[PDB]
């Protein structure tokens, strides 16, 4: 409910999100989610449900112009070790970040995590979230439509996902969502 | 009366639900703020702003 109340901030001349331009409304929300996340670090709940809700709310505050758009917090919560629920919430935040900020290195981070993660459910969930919220569709011109990305995803369909039968269908779904049924257009 | 009259007297009791809710709420908020600032200062810390 605290995350639902966040309206987009009135940035002037692309002003860097700093203490002076922090909204007086959002400072109370940010104090509350900081208190909740830190108290979860000492007294944990059920399903780390408050960790998932606070990570989701920090991504809501980052989606508007309130908190700096930095994926390092979610990248530390997605490191093999946070609740599988914490892990999939943090990876959902990283997928949303690499859709909005057109990050190349975050997409390479996600594709590397698809290739070598210990939990295969997390790999399937990363492919699923990157299909549902794709970094680009076939209609979009994006900076991330190289021949290098087409070769990486074709290598991920062909080899690489050969051991699961669910990662390979997820890679086929991702290639269909990103490049369509015909020849990838952004190619010689 | 002062020559021989004695009655005990007590302190003013605050039985008000409004101020008791306010006291318990503010004491819980202050102790959890003090705890989280102490634990963030004596460990690894993150920040939304620079060197914050």
């Amino acid at each position: 409910a605290l995350a639902n109340s966040v309206t987009p901030a009135v940035s002037v001349n692309n002003e860097v999100r700093t203490l002076d331009n922090l909204n007086p409304d959002v400072r109370l929300i940010l104090e509350e989610i900081t208190r909740f996340l830190n108290m979860e670090k000492l007294l944990p709940s059920y399903r780390h449900t408050i960790t998932v809700s606070c990570l989701r709310a920090i991504r809501v505050l980052q989606k508007n112009g309130h908190v700096p758009s930095d994926p390092a917090l979610f990248k530390s919560y997605a490191e093999y070790g946070h609740f599988v629920d914490i892990r999939i919430a943090a990876l959902e935040a990283v997928v949303d970040y690499t859709k909005v900020d057109r990050s190349y290195e975050e997409l390479q981070w996600l594709l590397n995590m698809i290739q070598n993660d210990p939990v295969p459910y997390v790999r399937h969930k990363i492919l699923n979230m990157l299909t549902k919220n794709p970094p680009f569709t076939k209609n979009m011109e994006s900076p991330l439509c190289n021949e290098a990305l087409v070769d990486q995803l074709w290598k991920l369909m062909n080899s690489g996902t050969s051991h699961d039968w669910r990662l390979r269908c997820g890679a086929v779904d991702l290639y269909f969502t990103l490049f369509g049924l015909s020849r990838p257009s952004c190619l010689p | 009366p002062h020559t021989y009259i004695k009655t005990p007297t007590y302190r003013e009791p605050v039985s008000d639900y409004q101020v008791l809710r306010e006291k318990a709420a503010s004491q819980r908020r202050d102790v959890e703020r003090a705890l989280t600032r102490f634990m963030a200062k004596t460990g690894e810390t993150q920040s939304l702003f620079k060197d914050d």
